[PDB]
Formats: C-alpha cells, sequence, structure tokens
RNA sequence: CCGAUAACGAACGAGACUCUGGCAUGCUAACUAGUUACGCGACCCCCGAGCGGUCGGCGUCCCCCAACUUCUUAGAGGGACAA
C-alpha cells in the first residue's frame, strides 16, 4: 500500500554522481560525491522544480571522487578520491583541514568510526588502512587481506562489538575486528566481484552485492549465513532503511525495494523513458542514501542528475 | 576522421576480453584500471586505446555473439 | 659547530639525478638533519644546429642537436664529518658534485 | 675554486675527453676486442674501465701494457699523478657486441677468404650467441673493379622510432685491403628477456603481455569459515 | 564587518601574458599595476578591458577590491589576460565566499558573451623550420 | 544595450533579404562593444557566418601588404568612418553598412576554364564578395589622394547603400552580373 | 583624494610638468641645445624650442616610477628604430650627453641624487612636487 | 582495418615510440623565483576621517623577527579513448 514517488531532481553538477551522504543532525543538507572531481552541499529547499539548489562546491581532488561520509555531529566531511588520497573537509566555507597521504593506488571507500575517532579506507592497491583523525595511519593490514581490489568498507554502527566489513573483487566478504585488526570470518559464496556492503542499524546482519545480482544477506553475531535474494542485473548500491525495515538495492537502471519478513518485491522504481530510440541503454543508478528518517530516498544516477524518491500513502 | 585501430590494439583487446570477461564492463575508466593491472602495457596511450576498444567490444557482446 | 652547507648536483640524466637527490635527502632526514628540499634550477639546453652534409650539395637539411643540464640544491645544518661520508656512498657516475659552505 | 669553468663548457669538455679517449683506445687496442669504455669521474682519483673481450693481452706481461696506457693517459690529459687508474673487464657474450664482431669480420677478411663465407660465419655466430636478429653489410671493391654492396640480413630488425636507440647497437669499420677499402656495417638487435645485463629493460612499445588467470573454482553454495 | 582573509588570486593568459588578479573584500576599487582601468594601454581596447564591469554592472563589483599585476606578452595580449583574470577572479571570489547560485549566474552571463572571459585560449605559436622564413612558408624555389 | 563604440544602439537595424539575414551578424546576440576579438573564426566552415559584420569589415580593411597585423589602425579607421557616415546622413551607421552589403553582393556569377556557364552565388560568398569589393573601393579611392581612408570608406558605403552606379563595388557587381548574363 | 602620479594621464602630466619646470627658471640648460640632433638614429633636431624641459620632465617621471636608473638606462629608454638606408632597420640607443645633462640639471634642482648603488633616484622633494603637479593636472582634467 | 579467400603462419615500413605545445588554486618543494600579510620610510588629501592611495623603497632564516606556493622553476603522477 506504500509507493515511492519522485518529487523532482537535483541538477547542478556534470558527472557521474557516485555517492550520496546524509546527516541525522541537520536534515537540510546532503552531499554528492560525483565524477567531476567535486563534492556539492545542497540546500534542500522543498519547492517546485527547485527541490535542491547547490550551496557550496568542495574542490581539491585531482581525479574522480569515490566516496564521502558525514561526522556524527554533522560538522566534518571526509571523502576519498581516485587520486589515491583522502581529504577531511568541513562546513564553514569548506576548506580542507587534513589530508591523508595514503595508498599507492586509488581509494574506493572511506568510513567514519562510531565515535568519529577511527578513519578507515579501502583501496585498489589491495590494502586497508585505519587512520588517526589527525592524518597519521596507525597501521595497514596486508598479506591476509583481499588479493584483488578492496571495494566498499563499512564500520558496524554500534560501539558494542566493533566490527569492520570489507568486500572486494576477491569475491570474499572478509570481516575484521577492531581490537587487533585480525580476520574473524571468511565468508564465501559469491560468484562475481563485489561492489558494496552495508550494515544494518543494528549490528546483526549485512548485505553484499555485485556482478552476481544476488543481494546476498549475511549475519554478524553468529556469522554463518542468511537467506539470499536475487534481484535483476548488476548491483551498485545497498542501504537499509534507517528507522525501519525495507532494505533497498540499486540494480541497473532501477532500484528494487525488499522487505525482510517475507521476501517479496515491494516496489519497482524506474525513470520514465522518453523518446525510446532503442539505441542507448537507460542510465544506471550508482548510489542510494536514506534521509535518516525513512521518508525520502536519494538515488544517484549515472547521468548528471540525482533523484529524490518520496514515500506516498 | 582517421581513428582506425591497428591490429595491435584489436588483438590485444580480443585476448583481454577472452581471458578476463568477468571483470570488465561498459565503463571506460574501470576497464582502463583493469587493463592496467592485468597486462604489462608499456605506454599510457596504448593502454587506454586498448581500454576503449574493450569497452566498444563489450557493448557489441552485450548486444549479441561476436567473436569471442 | 652547526654549519650550513650547500650541495650542488648537476647531470645530463634526469632520473639518476633525482635518485641521488632522493637518497641523499632521506639519508639526511633519518639522521636528524634540517634540510631544505631540492631546488631545481631551470634546465639549460645547448642547441648546436649544423648543416648535415660534408660537401655543399643537396637540399639544405639541418641537424638539430641538443644537450640538457639539470641542477639541484640541497642544504644541510650539521658539520661535514657526516655529510662527506653520506655523499661518498651516493656516486652514480653521471652526477658531478660541488659541496660548499653557506659562507663558501 | 681558483680556476673555474662554466657548467656548459665543463660538460662539453667532459664529453670531448670521453670521445678522444674512446677513439685513441679504439685505435690502439683494436686487435684485442676493445668494445667500449666507461669513465667514473669524481673530485678525487678517477677510474676508467675498459670493456675488452680478451683482457689477458690488454694487460701485458705482469700488466705492463695497462701501466703504459695509464701513463700515456695521465701524460696527455694532464691528470695529476696517481689521480687516474685504469681497469679492464671481460665483456660477456662477445657475439652480441657489434664492435667485436666487426673486428672479427675485419680479421677474417684481412686473413683472406671468401667474403660470403666470412659474413655467413659471423652471422651464424651472432645468431647462436643469442641475438634476435642481425644485419651485416660489406661494401667496396669486391670481386671485380666496380664497387658493390652486399647485405646478409637474418632474423629480426627494427629501423625506425625511439626503440632503435638502445635496443640495437651498430659498428662501422674500414678494412684497408690491397685495392681500396671495404666498409663493414654490423647491426645486432638485442634480446629483452632478463631485464638485466645481456639486453635492455623496457620492452618494445607495441608488445603487450597478458597474464593468464587462475582456476577460480567453487562458486557454489555459501560457506563461512570463522576464526 | 571586517572579516579578514577574504581574498583570492586568479590568473589569466593570452599567449605569454600572465595577469594575476588579487580580489580582496573592499569597496569597488579596481587597478592594474597601480593605475586605474581608464588610464591604461592603448585605450582603443578600453571597452575590451571594462566589458566585464559593463556586463555584470557595478553592483557585483561594489564589494570587492581587485589588484592586478601583469607580465609578459604584448599590448593586446596583456589586455586580454587582464580582462580574463578579472572575470575569473570575480567568479572564484563569489564561489568561495558567497552563494553558489550567484556564481552560476555571473558565470553564465559571462559565457554567453565571449567565452574567453573564462576559458584560456590555448593557441601559442609555431616553430620555424629550416627551409624557409617561418613555420609554414618556404624560401622561393628557382628552376632554371 | 551593448551599443557598439558607446553609441549607435544596435537593435533598430533591419536586414530585408532572407538569404543574407541568415549570414549577417549585426543582431542582438552578436552585439559587441568593439570590432576586435581573438575569435578563432577560421577553425571550421561557416563559423565566419557568426562573426559580427563590423569585425569582418575591419579584417578586410587590414590589407594591402604594408598593413597586415595593424588591426588597431583599422578599428579607428572604421570608427571614424562610422562617425562620418552618421554625420553625413543621420542614419544608423550599422544600417547603411548592412544596406551596402546587401546592394553590393552579386547574385549570379560565371565560372569554368574550357567562364562558360553562369552559376548562382551562395549567400555567404556574396557577403564575402561585397565586403571585399567595398574595402577595395575605399582602398583604391584613397591611394594617391588627399582624402583620408576614413571618409573614403564612408563615401563608399553611402554610395553603395543608396545604389548609384558610382561606387567601385556596385560597378563591379553590375559588370559581373552583365558578364554572367552574357553566357547564361 | 588622492592623487598621485600613477592615476593621471601621463601625456599631459609630462606637458604640465615641463611647463612648471620651464616656468621656474632654475633648470640649467646647456648652450648647444639647438644643434643636438638628439640620439643619432634620428635627424632633424626636435620641432620644439623647449625640448630640454620636456626631456627633463619625462626623465623625472621615469625616475619616479622606476628608480636607480643611470645614463645607460636612459639611453636605453629614449632609444628607437634606426632606418638604415637600403639595409634593414635596427635599434639604436639615445644620446649619452643629453641624458647626463638632464640628470645633472635635475640634480641641480635638488629633486634627484645618486643613491647608495649606481644610478639616481628622486628626493622626497622630487616626489613631493611631482605629486603636486599630478594633483593639479588631475583636477584640471576632471573639472 | 573489416571481411572475402589456395592459402597459412610471419618479418620490415605505417602505427606504436621519443621530444615539444596546451590543462591541472591537486602533490613534492624553493634567500640563485616569488606572492600575500605585518612593521618601518617617503610623498598626496583631510577638518580626522585612514585596516585611505602609490612605492621594483627597506626588513621579516645568523633564527623567529611571518605564513604560503596562486604567479616562476621542474620532478612525480594524472588527463583523451571516437569515451
Ligand atoms: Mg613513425
Ligand atoms: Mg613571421
Amino acid at each position: 500500500t506504500e509507493q515511492m514517488t519522485l518529487r523532482g531532481t537535483l541538477k547542478g553538477h556534470n558527472g557521474w554522481v557516485t555517492q550520496i551522504a546524509t546527516t541525522p543532525q541537520f536534515p537540510d543538507m546532503i552531499l554528492s560525491a560525483s565524477r567531476d572531481k567535486t563534492i556539492i552541499m545542497w540546500k534542500l529547499t522543498r519547492d517546485e522544480t527547485n527541490y535542491g539548489i547547490p550551496q557550496r562546491a568542495l574542490r581539491g581532488h585531482s581525479h574522480f571522487v569515490s566516496d564521502v561520509v558525514i561526522s556524527s555531529d554533522g560538522q566534518f566531511a571526509l571523502s576519498g578520491s581516485w587520486d589515491g588520497t583522502l581529504r577531511l573537509w568541513d562546513l564553514t566555507t569548506g576548506t580542507t583541514t587534513r589530508r591523508f597521504v595514503g595508498h599507492t593506488k586509488d581509494v574506493l571507500s572511506v568510513a567514519f568510526s562510531s565515535d568519529n575517532r577511527q578513519i578507515v579506507s579501502g583501496s585498489r592497491d589491495k590494502t586497508i588502512k585505519l587512520w588517526n583523525t589527525l592524518g597519521v595511519c596507525k597501521y595497514t593490514v596486508q598479506d591476509e587481506s583481499h588479493s584483488e581490489w578492496v571495494s566498499c568498507v563499512r564500520f558496524s554502527p554500534n560501539s558494542s562489538n566493533p566490527i569492520i566489513v570489507s568486500c572486494g573483487w576477491d569475491k570474499l566478504v572478509k570481516v575484521w575486528n577492531l581490537a587487533n585488526c585480525k580476520l574473524k570470518t571468511n565468508h564465501i559464496g559469491h560468484t562475481g566481484y563485489l561492489n558494496t556492503v552495508t550494515v544494518s542499524p543494528d549490528g546483526s546482519l549485512c548485505a553484499s552485492g555485485g556482478k552476481d545480482g544476488q543481494a546476498m544477506l549475511w549475519d554478524l553475531n553468529e556469522g554463518k549465513h542468511l537467506y539470499t535474494l536475487d534481484g535483476g542485473d548488476i548491483i551498485n548500491a545497498l542501504c537499509f532503511s534507517p528507522n525501519r525495515y525495507w532494505l533497498c538495492a540499486a540494480t541497473g537502471p532501477s532500484i528494487k525495494i525488499w522487505d525482510l519478513e517475507g521476501k517479496i518485491i515491494v516496489d519497482e522504481l524506474k525513470q520514465e523513458v522518453i523518446s525510446t530510440s532503442s539505441k542507448a541503454e537507460p542510465p544506471q543508478c550508482t548510489s542510494l542514501a536514506w534521509s535518516a528518517d525513512g521518508q525520502t530516498l536519494f538515488a544517484g544516477y549515472t547521468d548528471n542528475l540525482v533523484r529524490v524518491w518520496q514515500v506516498t500513502i | 576522421m582517421g581513428r582506425v585501430r591497428t591490429k595491435t590494439v584489436k588483438k590485444a583487446a580480443r585476448v583481454i576480453i577472452e581471458k578476463y570477461y568477468t571483470r570488465l564492463g561498459n565503463d571506460f575508466h574501470t576497464n582502463k584500471r583493469v587493463c592496467e593491472e592485468i597486462a604489462i602495457i608499456p605506454s599510457k596511450k596504448l593502454r587506454n586505446k586498448i581500454a576503449g576498444y574493450v569497452t566498444h567490444l563489450m557493448k557489441r557482446i552485450q548486444r549479441g555473439p561476436v567473436r569471442g | 659547530a652547526i654549519h650550513r652547507i650547500r650541495i650542488t648536483l648537476t647531470s645530463r640524466n634526469v632520473k639518476s639525478l633525482e635518485k641521488v637527490c632522493a637518497d641523499l635527502i632521506r639519508g639526511a632526514k633519518e639522521k636528524n638533519l634540517k634540510v631544505k628540499g631540492p631546488v631545481r634550477m631551470p634546465t639549460k639546453t645547448l642547441r648546436i644546429t649544423t648543416r648535415k652534409t660534408p660537401c655543399g650539395e643537396g637540399s639544405k637539411t639541418w641537424d638539430r642537436f641538443q644537450m640538457r643540464i639539470h641542477k639541484r640544491l640541497i642544504d644541510l645544518h650539521s658539520p661535514s664529518e657526516i655529510v662527506k661520508q653520506i655523499t661518498s656512498i651516493s656516486i652514480e657516475p653521471g652526477v658531478e658534485v660541488e659541496v660548499t659552505i653557506a659562507d663558501a | 675554486m681558483a680556476v673555474q669553468i662554466s657548467k656548459k663548457r665543463k660538460f662539453v669538455a667532459d664529453g670531448i675527453f670521453k670521445a678522444e679517449l674512446n677513439e685513441f683506445l679504439t685505435r690502439e687496442l683494436a686487435e684485442d676486442g676493445y668494445s667500449g669504455v666507461e669513465v667514473r669521474v669524481t673530485p678525487t682519483r678517477t677510474e676508467i674501465i675498459i670493456l675488452a673481450t680478451r683482457t689477458q693481452n690488454v694487460l701485458g706481461e705482469k700488466g705492463r701494457r695497462i701501466r703504459e696506457l695509464t701513463a700515456v693517459v695521465q701524460k696527455r690529459f694532464g691528470f695529476p699523478e696517481g689521480s687516474v687508474e685504469l681497469y679492464a673487464e671481460k665483456v660477456a657474450t662477445r657475439g652480441l657486441c657489434a664492435i667485436a664482431q666487426a673486428e672479427s669480420l675485419r680479421y677474417k677478411l684481412l686473413g683472406g677468404l671468401a667474403v660470403r663465407r666470412a659474413c655467413y660465419g659471423v652471422l651464424r655466430f651472432i645468431m647462436e650467441s643469442g641475438a634476435k636478429g642481425c644485419e651485416v653489410v660489406v661494401s667496396g671493391k669486391l670481386r671485380g673493379q666496380r664497387a658493390k654492396s652486399m647485405k646478409f640480413v637474418d632474423g629480426l630488425m627494427i629501423h625506425s622510432g625511439d626503440p632503435v636507440n638502445y635496443y640495437v647497437d651498430t659498428a662501422v669499420r674500414h678494412v684497408l685491403l690491397r685495392q681500396g677499402v671495404l666498409g663493414i656495417k654490423v647491426k645486432i638487435m638485442l634480446p629483452w628477456d632478463p631485464t638485466g645485463k645481456i639486453g635492455p629493460k623496457k620492452p618494445l612499445p607495441d608488445h603487450v603481455s597478458i597474464v593468464e588467470p587462475k582456476d577460480e573454482i567453487l562458486p557454489t553454495t555459501p560457506i563461512s569459515e570463522q576464526k | 564587518s571586517k572579516g579578514p582573509l577574504q581574498s583570492v588570486q586568479v590568473f589569466g593568459r593570452k599567449k605569454t601574458a600572465t595577469a594575476v588578479a588579487h580580489c580582496k573584500r573592499g569597496n569597488g576599487l579596481i587597478k592594474v599595476n597601480g593605475r586605474p582601468l581608464e588610464m591604461i594601454e592603448p585605450r582603443t581596447l578600453q571597452y575590451k578591458l571594462l566589458e566585464p564591469v559593463l556586463l555584470l554592472g557595478k553592483e557585483r563589483f561594489a564589494g570587492v577590491d581587485i589588484r592586478v599585476r601583469v607580465k609578459g606578452g604584448g599590448h593586446v595580449a596583456q589586455i586580454y589576460a587582464i580582462r580574463q583574470s578579472i572575470s575569473k577572479a570575480l567568479v572564484a571570489y563569489y564561489q568561495k565566499y558567497v552563494d553558489e547560485a550567484s556564481k552560476k549566474e555571473i558565470k553564465d552571463i559571462l559565457i554567453q558573451y565571449d567565452r574567453t572571459l573564462l576559458v584560456a585560449d590555448p593557441r601559442r605559436c609555431e616553430s620555424k623550420k629550416f627551409g624557409g622564413p617561418g613555420a609554414r612558408a618556404r624560401y622561393q624555389k628557382s628552376y632554371r | 544595450d551593448i551599443k557598439l563604440f558607446g553609441k549607435w544602439s544596435t537593435d533598430d537595424v533591419q536586414i530585408n533579404d532572407i538569404s543574407l539575414q541568415d549570414y549577417i551578424a549585426v543582431k542582438e546576440k552578436y552585439a559587441k562593444y568593439l570590432p576586435h576579438s581573438a575569435g578563432r573564426y577560421a577553425a571550421k566552415r561557416f563559423r565566419k557566418a557568426q562573426c559580427p559584420i563590423v569585425e569582418r569589415l575591419t579584417n578586410s580593411m587590414m590589407m594591402h601588404g604594408r598593413n597586415n597585423g595593424k588591426k588597431l589602425m583599422t578599428v579607428r579607421i572604421v570608427k571614424h568612418a562610422f562617425e562620418i557616415i552618421h554625420l553625413l546622413t543621420g542614419e544608423n551607421p550599422l544600417q547603411v553598412l548592412v544596406n551596402a552589403i546587401i546592394n553590393s553582393g552579386p547574385r549570379e556569377d560565371s565560372t569554368r576554364i574550357g567562364r562558360r556557364q553562369a552559376v548562382d552565388v551562395s549567400p555567404l560568398r556574396r557577403v564575402n564578395q561585397a565586403i571585399w569589393l567595398l574595402c577595395t573601393g575605399a582602398r583604391e579611392a584613397a591611394f594617391r589622394n588627399i582624402k583620408t581612408i576614413a571618409e573614403c570608406l564612408a563615401d563608399e558605403l553611402i554610395n553603395a547603400a543608396k545604389g548609384s552606379s558610382n561606387s567601385y563595388a556596385i560597378k563591379k557587381k553590375d559588370e559581373l552580373e552583365r558578364v554572367a548574363k552574357s553566357n547564361r | 583624494p588622492g592623487v598621485t602620479v600613477k592615476d593621471v594621464n601621463q601625456q599631459e602630466f609630462v606637458r604640465a610638468l615641463a611647463a612648471f619646470l620651464k616656468k621656474s627658471g632654475k633648470l640649467k640648460v646647456p648652450e648647444w641645445v639647438d644643434t643636438v640632433k638628439l640620439a643619432k638614429h634620428k635627424e632633424l633636431a626636435p620641432y620644439d624650442e623647449n625640448w630640454f624641459y620636456t626631456r627633463a620632465a619625462s626623465t623625472a617621471r621615469h625616475l619616479y616610477l622606476r628608480g636607480g636608473a643611470g645614463v645607460g638606462s636612459m639611453t636605453k629608454i629614449y632609444g628607437g628604430r634606426q632606418r638604415n638606408g637600403v639595409m634593414p632597420s635596427h635599434f639604436s640607443r639615445g644620446s649619452k650627453s643629453v641624458a647626463r645633462r638632464v640628470l645633472q640639471a635635475l640634480e641641480g634642482l635638488k629633486m634627484v641624487e645618486k643613491d647608495q648603488d649606481g644610478g639616481r633616484k628622486l628626493t622626497p622633494q622630487g616626489q613631493r612636487d611631482l605629486d603636486r603637479i599630478a594633483g593639479q593636472v588631475a583636477a584640471a582634467n576632471k573639472k
């Protein structure tokens, strides 16, 4: 009985938007890490045809920007990019304060810790590093990590049982503990490379996606397995609803939303295709982010637009 | 005008597609990075010429059964 | 000590020159030296152009030869009794060195 | 400090010293397989390394010849006494050196035999010494009174672009025969393989190599391994 | 008020000439090498120099303080470098310190009039070759 | 609004011919302060169609060989000519320049080697041909004469825009039309 | 206000300063000022009776906005293109004597002196009365 | 180059390649390159306005009596492939 309806687009940057970040403390700003080497803060002014206006652009990255996050107080922003370095921004005119001279090759994902004290980055040079908040790395992990590119890396949202997960093109869902950065489980069962993982707001279950098309759920406490549900083509993004169930996934040029008590598809969200010339495959969706209240979802597409989806009825 | 790819690019791209089809897609930059890290290509221009032809060939494969 | 000295490195080969500068600088920085980094003086290109033929017959073709010189400067802040041995272990036969005091 | 020379003139003079030393040492010990020289200049006693093929006669009786060579070098180039020392090293894979092979061809021609037979022998020795390809040209008053040229190419050989600056090596000799001179031109294309001493690193720019994948087995039903 | 450190430094180029504009927070003063814009070189191209302030009006420039130094090039090349530097400096100052929509509107009103106000012209000069007086021209050829 | 040279407001001129209003650039979007820019108008075909007309006139005025880079001279030559024209007739100098370009461009031409057939003229060749004829007429009128180049250009433009068989340009246009008619 | 030398037009600034400098009759003018030919790359000694005052004016202005100049700097400043018969043209320097004489005459007015390095530079008196003339000419043009 | 095919598999030349031009407010840096800021010193205006204007005047790495690299230099990388 619940449907999602798009209340307009956010235009304003020409590139593949690759990441959307939202904050719980101030629900009028979002971030857009895109492929034109910029990050955009938006004024979410709920209007007609003006649902968002760009408010400040953050530059300083040499090449494509891969990931972005927000601190718990919503004052600092951290972002990694394809020039092999991380960069800690802020509000109040958005000048970078610290930069993390890191991996040899380019990073793919960053993640704030639960207390905004530990900084982690997964990169294409097949290493993962945990960082101090002032710039210095504590120590990298090597020679038991993935033997392929380390894709998306996420922290467990709870301070209890500090857990960090790491997908990759090794087709493994390697999970590390924050006490000594040793391996604790070695999840196997994917058939292609992995694009992303996401941990639920309770630190109990995580979902992994990739070239398989299976949004393949896991468990964290007992950590053996859960049910696997398969949606469509290539899986780009995964995020759980913040207050509620209905995990969503970005599968090709459409996003599929699934409940968890029962495994039915809840809704199909597509852009309305106009002037079908049967030549160009439709623009994919590259990123998803809830607005920390479960009311609106921002979906980042592979053209230069990001769409907002609003719950109805 | 004058953008024909030589047989070096074409046969390198064909062997790359044949061996590493699972890790490639229709995106030029990720294909560029994959071809960078799975093959010793001596120059950058040759590298991303090969990556461009790999992208074109994967669009062709996603349409239908070309060789292959 | 405390002596300010300056090391001048010149070569015709860029990569080997930068190797020498890098290894000398990291050997200084590990030894608790305050070092001012390698200042690259503008490169000098010597540009003899000649007539390419031994006789005077033909279509007036010319050869264009050139030789390039690259310079760097490194500054050190300790006596010579460690810098002489730290530069004697970085030779790399294309590089020619003057070591000089800031007083010179 | 007292006497000073600008850096342009200093580097040009260093190159001129290398050129004159190499030409004199070519002219002197050509019958010993000279094949190049290296100088190691330093603001102290310098070294000059001679890359001969047969070092046992570059060094004379108890090293007399090397001693008189360092004497003439120190007396001509105005080095202070003891500031120059002269070394000798045997070159590995003499069949891959163009200067030594051109001298071997000159030796055979001066000894007198068919030009065909000498060039064939030199060419096949170069091939079984490990070259990717060779090219031997002899030009001059061959059998007859009118000059010809004859080339004995074999294998693989590049001609154009930047790779032919470091990846082949050439040599030109003159042979003072009974009726005019013959010209000898030997080109040897070197192998790449070891990225070491026998050839160069950085292979030919249009040679790509693709590593083969692994087995990639067990994509089947999910299992988890805990620690 | 008197909020300090509100300044940017933006360059503009025309074939050798580099003009770097320092845009402080002041009140409507613009000067090139210490002299005003109306007391400048040949003044045939004076409108070519003050067309950004005519397009954007004096209200956009009323809160800034531009100071431009320029080196290299010729007379005309320096004129073009100056005006490109002023326009790009105003765009940078607006984007770093006021709202982004204002930067967008000044930027696009500059783009629909003479794009070189914001994008440098890349064409530099061609080398002389050894068979003639210039890059392309060749010496006169005689047959008999 | 833009009002070229600080006077002579631009949005009142009318180009009567359809064929040439597609290729004459004095309208409001090609309305600029000076007839000088580093245009890069020669990079492709028909990019000179969107170069403004006054700058094409200044470009063709910078020609006989002793004047090849001297563009500021031709800018002030055109400025003085425009003041002389507005002072003589009271009409907008842009309008009379446009009328001169309309009236001086030939509409039929003949070409071959074995001038055999008479062909038609593209409505970009006649713009180029009109500008070339006007500048040539001004150049030849001012050569060994006390009259300066500015009022020679001015009288060339006013006589061509009226149409008098007294400009060099319209004499040449009529002669080209006549020769083309002879073998049509 | 304002104003300085920099923000007024330099042509009538030189005209006004030469008028002021001629009006106060203390500038020492040599006896050969009508047979000079002024920098041998040109002929026909200038079409002015009072070229010396304007030359002293432009020398004072140039020393105001770029100090430390000597006779070589001035003979480079007032140089020009020498048309050279049927041979092509070249650049020739100015007359050294007229530069030395205008410098010495301006030193006689206590508005320039030899600085600690080579060359000359304005006194505080010199930049004071040049800024006063600049104020005069700027007020004349604006009103 | 695609294809066709009594030819198949190759080799040189072309292309690749090397140098140069154009872009990086991103990196590494610089008293033999500077820029901002500050403090002195000259002039202009003032009635006082003044954190006013000009300065290729001086100084701020003999050690804090300042930071920084936009402009200059040149290293590493990026960037364009008909994507
Ligand atoms: Mg070639
Ligand atoms: Mg020329």
